[PDB]
């Protein structure tokens, strides 16, 4: 408190945007992979609770028909975040009569993730304790997945994972991901780090998956087909043998 | 803590900042003496130029108000001139509102009252000057009123200000009571300022020549400062005396 | 008694001092040489620049500006806040003019950049300017030269310097007014400079530097402000190279 | 009293075809019973293969011309240099004519 | 800037607390003692004047008692300026609301309107509170007598009997000895002033140093009495209190 | 820029306004002054403390009028004294004259003035006033009174009284002095006598300011032709009435 | 303008309403009830320009049910009508004022009484045993001049609505295409299924 | 230090501003860009670097209009803010005066924008620093600007991490690349050659390389992908 | 005018005044909520029970925002008025925008975001107040119970509790509700809330106050002596042992 709110460190970046980042590394797991056949979000839900029904975590939501986001951290603020995001993709239908590219959208959000600090327009005391994953599709660029944070900086992954196991999870992502990924494959591989990477024995529960595909969207899978590929991924890790041990 | 560095109460009931301020004002190390006549009022300062570089017409600590009033400045030349700016638009404004030249008690007390208001506020700091202001007030005669960063006004029959205030304080309050007078009983606006040199002379104890004295005077309608060669005539006139 | 009356700007210290002043005139200190010279029709002002690498283009980076058409100005500590008090500066004269028709007189402009440095330095949320700004020239009473320090002090100068070599300078200059109780010219005047400027140059004399000269004339430039360039720019370098050397 | 509205008169047209479009106007500009200039144009290109045309009011035309070439050139800037689509221009243009509801460009458009 | 110096009044401990409410609590604490009582035919304010001076016109002076309407008043304990303040605004609003609605003020919703100004003031703007704690009497056509209280937190609650300022334990514990849902409004002014006289810090009760009110019902119409220093005096003299 | 919306007084955690006390505190060093209610009038009474002979000290008055009917007088902090007598006058004017067509009784006023100084112990930026002040007022419903504001804000009503450093001897000698049926005369000696003690150097008619609010002087109005206008009741003692009542101590 | 009529009857206050609402020479429709229940026990019709009133009578409903919520406790029918008055007393001098009329009718259950207060759009308030708005008053006021009477009974009163929708339907210029009655006792609100 | 170091609006003693030097230092700490001109072109190399090898190449060279454009090397947002204001700069200058922005008064103005922040209290100074390259009616111009509101004109300069390799091959290389008039391709790859003189442990790749021309005859374009594929 | 970052980051990536505000939480008196198969109970805990206290008008701890939605809290009672207020003017306001009572998940979506802007703005302090939002949606008979907290978040509960003590109510919830046989009656739903209760509330059935909703707006609060007679009732059994 004896420093101002947008004061840099000695080593050139912005105290609240690292502290930021450290809750959001205390945040829930959200997983996404983006392939030629789709991209697919996966979070986890953490229910502090069995009394808590497990439905009323949303934390993927829907920016537009073509446009999806997950969300990992403080979710209260992704909230506003949404907003400004879903108003603006409408906005740029309307003002155009086109829907609104995936990086635009993105760029959009970030605009709001450094408008804060002391002075005053006023602006907010905090930046954000959320991290996004905004994946869509767009005829210009494809399926697109986005890593936005409090940074106002935005990245483009084929693979991104954010939250707790976000670290191990990143690992493990980069050894099993190639170009030729199909849909499934990736709902199975998102499935298999969320299991990993949570501490709760995952089940179609505590875990939340969807996906963006150029034909029908962005779509949430409900607790039935998730848990059938729960199940299609158990029997897949439990049938492999690849083992040499002699 | 850090009642020391903002206009608040100390413990002891005292604004910290305020006597930093008073002492800032002594920082040119310059004195100046006030006084009145019979009809007119004049006012002396320590003219000190140390580099050669500096044009010596560009160095004053007086200021001409209005046409009436003047106004001489203890303290640094950067709040000199901010007070010397604020006086002057307070002058003007007054004289188009109500019609008639802005008194000198009036405009005293209208510095006072802002040095004041920067007295209670924070974000205002005080100005580490101290104000003298004369003229030949049309219902008042001679008037010297000043004032101070603490937001203090009062009028003087005859003042000084700066380090050796206190010794030329001394000298004017001596000669008044051999007087039993609250003026120079004299005709001439010349002969007022060869006693002001003289008094300031005996007290400060030093010799002045020509570039080290700033002369201003103040008569009915009319305030001036003198010039170089003004000022040697007057010291010419005092070395003849007895 | 007491510490903490240097961490806030507009504070006084118990012996009366405003520590952030100081600290911004300290910066000032770091910076580049730079002169003022009056002479009997005009100002000549000159400025070093050190040049950090070959990469830089010569002739370019300028850093004399102009105010209205007839005043001159050169900073000497940091140029951004330099350059931020020439654009208050030519606002102040852009007014002036709007409204009094008459091209705005040196001294009224000092007064002006001075009312603005001292606002600067009344409020714990604004820093006190980290240069020292020589500027003037040529209005309806002649030729004017000033000099303003960060503490909103300004004044004038028969001759102004600042910067590293500023003693140097300071030295230079005192032998002028010394040596021509009747007046430079101003081609002689920017002669000067350019000597006074390499002299001075020895103090910061690291790294190699580049000479830049602007002057305002009553007849030489009738009345307006020029930068010198060309011949009477290569005649002033020659000068100054055969006298150092 | 000002009247800040005029007619410079002119006359625009539009066709469409199998695959390809033509604009075309005529070059005279006037005022009442006189000619300003014989060659003026008023049927500008602004990139994206979309050409454009304000005709009536000289002043809003070539106001509402240089605003929605402005349009465009920050939709390149803010959208990867995407293409504009000419219903895109289309919607953008009526919401660029829109924006004066209660002073409207005295022209009639046509893309 | 002046970030240094801010102390950011409305801000919570760790525990989660407020500081300057708690703090503005104890400065109450310090103050002088006020009680109200609630009765089955009418409602009584007492309070002792800490200002203790024999050179004090007691007459024209109201520091402790004040009226919001005809049907309302306030026992104040703490700033007696924060209080005439509040005291302001609470009559403005009262009379706005008779303005708008052609209709007395019911007193729970000036207690709600000033409380939700209290804390707005601890929770924004960043200023001091009101070092202030009020006893509000009235009488209402929806709940009839009430007798209301409200702290610088900007909580308010209800009550029988109860009391703010000095030694308000000791009082509270006399006054639940001696509370009965059935009394009248002559015993809850006996109670009142035995009260006082019991947690007083002086050497005893004395008419210049008291305040008293009732707000009666004696034809029905509520009838709003301060209490003047000679009917202060003879009812403490017939209390027994005192003697002349 | 004022960045400067934060409270500069707050409840410490003993339960005080830290700024509230030592407004006291410089209030206790001031030079003493002090109020006496008669049966028909009010005077008050103060020393004028030059600095230097050299300075008039009739130029400045520690006794000022607010309205013609209610003048005040303080110890403390001239300048804030000076700028809260400007204030009064101000919002006497406004705050009721513009709106009754009358001057405001001395309750009102006073209760004004005490709003002024809360503010200035509440609001942003601000130290609370380094003065106390003693008011003397008349109206028509209420009669004569004496008033005290203190930088708190808070008022109080007082048959006699003094602020100041010799306030408690000069307290404790107006109670055994006082009484409810003082004549006017009566309150000015006693007020003389009262600050004779409090006072260090020399005491005659130009070292002190005294004024009452007696009865109404229709010779001060200016102008004759209304008889439902009076004279003020306000009037500031001259140096030559002060010394001829000091000649008969 | 539009037919707006209330009459105060012992312990019932009944309030009739055109069905009709017509833009230009097109009746729009035919069913309009032209009544907003402000509480319970309080009743408010209203006509005027178009649009303007049901604005009005939304927000006055909605600012009625929010002290209602915030209390738990309703209105006397004086208070709400001097709450509508002191709004468009306010909107009058407004840039846009509201051009709307309104009869107020309440059963005050504290009281046990009904009240009926008429308001035009100035924000003149007046508590009348009978009152309309429009043009319709021309008319009805003189049958009741000369039919009302103070104990009578919701029935009759019932009846002398009859004659005055009558009598307006034989000398109006206007098809008003008849009228929602409502009455509004110590039961609540209810509307006349058969007029 | 400690006591200095919390606010632009505070003067060490020594006369140094630390949130400037904290900003510089973020500067310091970002990916690496060079930029060089000759007499008739304007070439921009920035290697853009990555979070890990399944995430993008955050973008390095900004477009600010149709004859001038600039690459970043910092903070990615506040790059975005001076750009934007760049565009708006050139856009007010094209639609009230019909005129290209010259390049000095675009850094004037930035470095003025820079100042604004560096002296008022509520603010930080930009996190970002900027290479300006642009044609206009005076030639080619080549800029470099720090966040301290420092603007220099340069025929060639490198800033982020282990630039003094392509600021040193540029002091060498001087005499020979102001020479490239009328060639965009060897202009291009003197630049590669630059920035590859500022590479540890690391080859150029398309992925990686994005390279910006701006010249006579040549509209301020951005060259990725395979465009590239010709310079590796 | 006053803009200070009152709630900001620490370096461990916590708000730190977030944290206290949950803490002022549970300081406050204890509150519960369950549902039934149709039907809500909301219990409240009395601060112990104070006998100059007037208990016909201090306010309740379960307030009405509309005729279907009731709200109790947990924390600081200023800042609880302060929500409520602002719940039922954006209740009203939805009511004359859309034609329809809001929904409990809307309006509990409402107060969490006015918390969470508290959560994130310049010169203010988060609320002290952990909020209950229970009711049934228009024209439906399926339960809604909600909790948002000081941070902003909001979720739904089958049965919840908030305030002191509140771990050992939610043990003793978290034991005897069986999410597939929730009680179906409303005695049977009011029977749990006054045992999980007095497995906190030592003192005796005053301390206690119960509300049932039901679909409809059919709001009831129970008297004292319909707690006596289920706090005899339990207690009864407990000793049967």
């Amino acid at each position: 408190y004896d420093r101002g709110v947008s004061t840099f460190s000695p080593e050139g970046r912005l105290f609240q945007v690292e502290y930021s980042l450290e809750a959001i590394k205390l945040g829930s797991t959200a997983i996404g992979i983006a392939t030629k056949e789709g991209v697919v979000l996966g979070v986890e839900k953490r229910a502090t609770s069995p009394l808590l029904e497990s439905d009323s975590i949303e934390k993927i939501v829907e920016i537009d028909r073509h446009i999806g986001c997950a969300m990992s951290g403080l979710t209260a603020d992704a909230r506003s975040m949404i907003e400004h995001a879903r108003t603006a993709a409408v906005t740029h239908n309307l003002y155009y009569d086109e829907d609104i590219n995936v990086e635009s959208l993105t760029q959009s959000v970030c605009d709001l993730a450094l408008r804060f600090g002391e002075g005053a327009e006023r602006l907010m005391s905090r930046p954000f304790g959320v991290a996004l994953l905004i994946a869509g599709h767009d005829a210009d660029d494809g399926y697109q997945l986005f890593h936005a944070e409090p940074s106002g900086t935005f990245y483009r992954y084929n693979a991104k994972a954010i939250g707790s196991g976000s670290e191990g999870a990143q690992a493990e992502l980069l050894n099993e991901w190639h170009s030729s990924l199909t849909l499934k494959e990736a709902e199975l591989l998102v499935l298999k780090i969320l299991k990993q990477v949570m501490e709760e024995k995952l089940d179609e529960n505590n875990a939340q998956l969807s996906c963006i595909t150029k034909q029908d969207g962005f779509k949430i899978y409900d607790n039935e087909k998730t848990a059938e590929l729960i199940k299609e991924l158990k029997e897949k890790e439990a049938a492999e043998s690849p083992e040499e041990a002699d | 803590g850090y009642d020391r560095h903002i206009t608040i109460f100390s413990p002891e009931g005292r604004l910290y900042q305020v006597e930093y301020a008073f002492k800032a004002t002594n920082q040119t190390n310059i004195n100046s003496l006030a006084v009145r006549g019979k009809d007119c009022t004049v006012v002396i300062s320590q003219k000190k130029v140390p580099d050669k570089l500096l044009d010596p017409t560009t160095v004053s600590y007086i200021f001409c108000i209005s046409r009436t009033i003047g106004m001489v400045v203890n303290g640094p030349i950067p709040d000199a001139r901010n007070a010397a700016l604020r006086a002057k638009a307070e002058a003007a404004e007054f004289r188009y509102k109500y019609g008639y030249d802005m008194p000198c008690d009036v405009l005293a007390k209208r510095m006072a009252n802002l040095s004041q208001i920067y007295t209670q506020r924070a974000y205002m700091r005080p100005l580490g000057v101290i104000l003298t202001f004369v003229s030949v007030d049309e219902e008042l005669g001679p008037s010297i009123y000043k004032t101070d960063p603490a937001g203090y006004y009062v009028g003087y029959k005859a003042t000084a200000t700066g380090p050796k205030q206190q010794e030329i304080t001394t000298n004017l309050e001596n000669h008044f009571k051999k007087s039993k007078i609250d003026h120079i009983n004299e005709e001439s606006w010349e002969k007022v300022v060869e006693f002001a040199i003289t008094h300031m002379i005996d007290a400060l104890g030093t010799e002045f020549s020509k570039n080290d004295l700033e002369v201003g005077v103040a008569t009915k309608d009319k305030f001036f400062t003198l010039s170089a060669e003004n000022i040697e005539e007057r010291l010419v006139a005092i070395a003849e005396q007895d | 008694i007491g510490t903490g009356y240097d961490l806030s700007n507009s504070v006084f210290s118990p012996d009366g001092r405003n520590f952030q002043v100081e600290y911004a005139v300290k910066a000032v200190e770091n910076g580049t040489t730079s002169i003022g010279i009056k002479c009997n029709d005009g100002v000549v002002f000159a400025v070093e620049k050190l040049i950090t690498s070959k990469l830089l283009v010569p002739q370019k980076n300028v850093k004399i500006q102009v105010v209205d058409r007839h005043i001159g100005c050169v900073y000497s500590g940091l140029i951004p806040d330099g350059r931020h008090l020439v654009n208050r500066g030519r606002e102040e004269a852009a007014s002036f003019k709007k409204l009094y028709k008459t091209p705005i007189p040196i001294p009224a402009f000092a007064d002006r950049l001075g009312q603005y440095v001292q606002a600067h330095t009344l409020y714990n949320s604004v820093r006190p300017f980290g240069v020292s700004t020589i500027f003037g020239g040529v209005d309806k009473n002649g030729a004017h030269l000033y000099m303003l320090e960060p503490s909103g002090s300004y004044w004038g100068y028969k001759g102004a310097a600042t910067g590293k070599g500023r003693q140097s300078a300071k030295a230079e200059l005192e032998k002028l007014v010394d040596h021509h109780p009747e007046g430079l010219s101003a081609r002689e005047a920017v002669k000067q400079a350019a000597k006074i400027i390499y002299l001075a140059h020895e103090d910061n004399k690291e790294k190699d530097f580049e000479l830049e000269i602007s002057w305002c004339s009553l007849s030489e430039t009738n009345g307006l402000h020029k930068f010198v360039k060309g011949d009477l720019l290569q005649e002033a370098i020659d000068f100054a190279q055969k006298e150092i050397n | 009293q000002f009247n800040p509205y005029g007619d410079n008169g002119g006359t625009i047209l539009g066709i469409a075809g199998e695959d390809f479009a033509v604009l075309a106007g005529d070059t005279r500009n006037i005022t009442d019973y006189s000619i300003n200039s014989r060659y003026e144009p008023k049927v500008f290109d602004c990139g994206d293969n979309i050409v454009m045309s304000a005709n009536g009011f000289a002043a809003d035309g070539d106001a509402l011309v240089k605003r929605f070439k402005n349009s465009v050139k920050w939709y390149h800037f803010d959208h990867n240099d995407k293409k504009l689509s000419i219903n895109s221009a289309a919607r953008n243009i009526q919401h660029l004519l829109y924006g004066k509801r209660f002073f409207p460009y005295y022209v009639h458009t046509i893309i | 800037g002046s970030r240094r110096y801010d102390s950011r009044t409305t801000i919570f401990s760790p525990e989660g607390r407020l500081y300057q409410v708690e703090y503005a609590l104890e400065s109450i604490s310090h103050a002088g003692t006020a009680i109200g009582i609630m009765a089955s035919d009418g409602i009584v304010l007492a309070a002792e004047r800490k200002v203790t001076s024999t050179l004090l016109e007691q007459d024209t002076s109201t520091e402790k008692l004040y009226k919001l309407n005809d049907k309302i008043a306030v026992a104040v304990a703490g700033l007696t300026a924060d209080a005439e303040i509040l005291i302001n605004t609470a009559r403005i609003h009262a009379q706005n609301y008779l303005k708008t609605y052609n209709e007395d003020i019911p007193v729970e919703i000036l207690v709600r309107r000033l409380s939700d100004i209290k804390q707005g003031y601890t929770q924004h703007g960043g200023l001091r509170p009101f070092g202030v704690s009020f006893i509000y009497a009235g009488y209402d056509d929806r709940y009839g007598y009430q007798l209301y209280t409200s702290n610088p937190s900007g909580n308010y609650t209800g009550w029988k009997a109860i009391s703010v300022g000095a030694n308000t334990s000791a009082a509270q514990t006399l006054l639940q000895m001696d509370y009965k849902d059935d009394m009248k409004v002559d015993d809850a002014i006996e109670l009142a002033l035995k009260t006082l006289s019991k947690t007083t810090d002086s050497s005893a009760l004395t008419y210049d140093r008291l305040e008293f009110a009732t707000i009666r019902k004696g034809d029905g119409e509520v009838y709003q009495k301060i209490f003047k220093p000679q009917e202060i005096k003879d009812i403490l003299v017939k209390t027994g209190i005192t003697k002349k | 820029t004022d960045r400067y919306s934060f409270s500069l007084t707050t409840f410490s955690p003993s339960g005080k306004l830290g700024q509230i006390d030592y407004a006291l505190t410089a209030v206790k060093q001031g030079v003493t002054s002090l109020g006496i209610k008669a049966t028909n009038g009010v005077v008050i009474a103060t020393e004028k403390k030059s600095s230097s002979p050299l300075a008039m000290s009739e130029t400045l008055s520690k006794v000022s009028l607010l309205t013609p009917d209610i003048g005040a007088v303080y110890s403390g902090m001239g300048p804030d004294y000076r700028v809260l007598v400007d204030k009064s006058r101000k919002v006497a004017h406004t705050s009721y004259k513009r709106i009754y067509g009358e001057y405001p009784p001395t309750k009102l006023l006073v209760s004004e003035v005490a709003k002024i100084m809360q503010e200035a112990t509440q609001s942003g930026g601000v130290r609370p006033f380094g003065v106390s002040l003693l008011i003397a007022g008349h109206d028509e419903f209420n009669g004569f009174s004496l008033y005290q504001v203190d930088p708190s804000g808070s008022y109080f009503p007082w048959k006699a009284t003094a602020i100041g450093k010799g306030s408690v001897a000069a307290k404790t000698f107006l109670e055994k002095r006082w009484n409810d049926e003082l004549e006017l005369e009566d309150a000015i000696h006693i007020a003389l006598l009262t600050l004779k003690e409090s006072v260090e150097g020399e005491f005659n008619g130009d070292t002190i300011e005294l004024a009452i609010i007696g009865d109404e002087n229709p010779d001060l109005l200016g102008y004759t032709g209304i008889p439902t206008d009076k004279g003020p009741r306000f009037r500031k003692l001259t140096s030559q009435e002060i010394n001829d009542r000091l000649e008969a101590l | 303008m539009d037919i707006i009529l209330g009459i105060r009857v012992q312990d019932s206050v009944i309030l009739a309403s055109s069905k009709a609402v017509t833009r230009g020479i097109s009746v729009l429709k035919d069913s309009d009830d032209k009544t907003r229940q402000l509480s319970p026990h309080t009743l408010m019709s209203f006509a005027g320009e178009a649009g303007d009133t049901v604005q009005f009578a939304e927000y006055i409903q909605a600012n009625i049910q929010l002290y209602s919520i915030r209390e738990d406790y309703e209105l006397s029918p004086q208070a709400v009508s001097s709450f509508v008055r002191q709004e468009l007393a306010k909107s009058i001098r407004s840039r846009r004022p509201y051009q709307v009329n309104v009869l107020i009718g309440g059963y005050d259950k504290k009281k046990n009484k009904p009240e009926l207060y008429q308001i035009d759009y100035l924000g003149t308030k007046v508590e009348l045993p009978y009152g309309a708005h429009g043009y319709s008053g021309f008319y009805t006021f003189s049958l009741l001049d000369h039919h009302y009477r103070p104990d009578m009974t919701t029935e009759e009163g019932l009846d002398l609505l009859k004659l005055c929708v009558q009598e307006l339907e034989k000398r109006m210029p206007m098809d008003f295409k008849g009228v929602i009655v409502k009455i509004v006792d110590k039961d609540g609100i209810r509307q006349v299924d058969d007029f | 230090r400690n006591n200095y170091d919390g606010d632009t609006v505070t003067f060490s003693p020594t006369g140094r501003l630390f949130q400037v030097e904290y900003a510089l230092e973020a500067i310091k700490q970002g990916s690496v860009t060079v930029g060089l001109r000759s007499n008739t072109h304007a070439v921009l190399v920035a290697l853009k670097r990555n979070a890990d090898e399944l995430s993008s190449y955050q973008k390095k060279i900004i477009k600010c209009d149709e004859h001038m454009g600039l690459s970043l090397a910092g903070l990615a947002p506040d790059a975005r803010v001076l750009s934007n204001y760049l565009r708006q700069q050139c856009n007010y200058s094209s639609l009230v005066f019909n005129r290209k922005l010259a390049v000095e008064r675009a850094g004037h103005l930035l470095c003025d924008k820079a100042q604004k922040n560096t002296q008022s209290y509520g603010g930080r100074p930009y996190g970002v620093g900027l290479l300006i390259i642009g044609y206009d009616k005076s030639g080619a111009h080549l800029l470099e600007f720090q966040p301290s509101g420092n603007v220099t004109e340069l025929y060639g300069t490198a800033i982020g991490a282990r630039s003094q390799g392509a600021k040193t091959y540029l002091e060498r290389t001087l005499d020979t690349f102001i020479k490239i008039d009328g060639n965009p391709d060897e202009l291009i790859k003197a630049g590669v050659e630059a920035i590859s003189q500022s590479l540890r442990d690391e080859s150029l790749t398309v992925d990686n390389l994005s390279i910006a021309i701006v010249g006579k005859d040549t509209p301020f374009t951005i060259y990725d992908g395979e465009a590239v594929a010709k310079y590796i | 005018g006053y803009d200070r970052a009152l709630s900001i980051f620490s370096p461990d990536g916590h708000i730190f005044q977030v944290e206290y505000a949950l803490e002022a939480v549970k300081r406050g008196t204890c509150a519960v909520g369950v549902k039934g198969k149709n039907c809500v109970v909301l219990g409240c805990e009395r601060r112990s029970t104070l006998k100059l206290q007037d208990t016909r008008i201090t306010p309740s701890k379960v307030s009405k925002i509309d005729s279907h939605v009731v709200l109790s809290f947990s924390g600081l009672n200023a800042d609880s008025r302060i929500l409520i207020e602002k719940a039922r003017v954006e209740a009203q306001s939805h009511r004359l925008t859309l034609e329809d009572p809001v929904t409990v998940e809307y309006l509990t979506r409402y107060v969490a975001g006015v918390q969470q802007r508290y959560t994130q703005s310049g010169g203010v302090r988060p609320f002290g107040v952990s909020t209950l939002i229970a009711g049934f949606d228009p024209r439906d008979d399926e339960p809604k119970l909600y909790q948002t907290e000081p941070s902003g978040i909001y979720s739904s509960w089958s049965a919840q509790t908030i305030g002191r003590n509140s771990k050992t109510v939610r043990e003793f919830l978290e034991k005897n509700y069986d999410r597939k046989e929730p009680p179906a009656t409303v005695e049977e739903c009011v029977k749990l809330t006054v045992r999980s209760l007095l497995e906190v509330v030592q003192t005796g059935a005053k301390n206690i106050e119960i509300t049932v909703v039901k679909p409809d707006s059919d709001i009831v609060a129970l008297s004292s002596e319909e707690i006596n007679q289920y706090v005899t009732q339990i207690e009864q059994e407990k000793q049967e042992q």
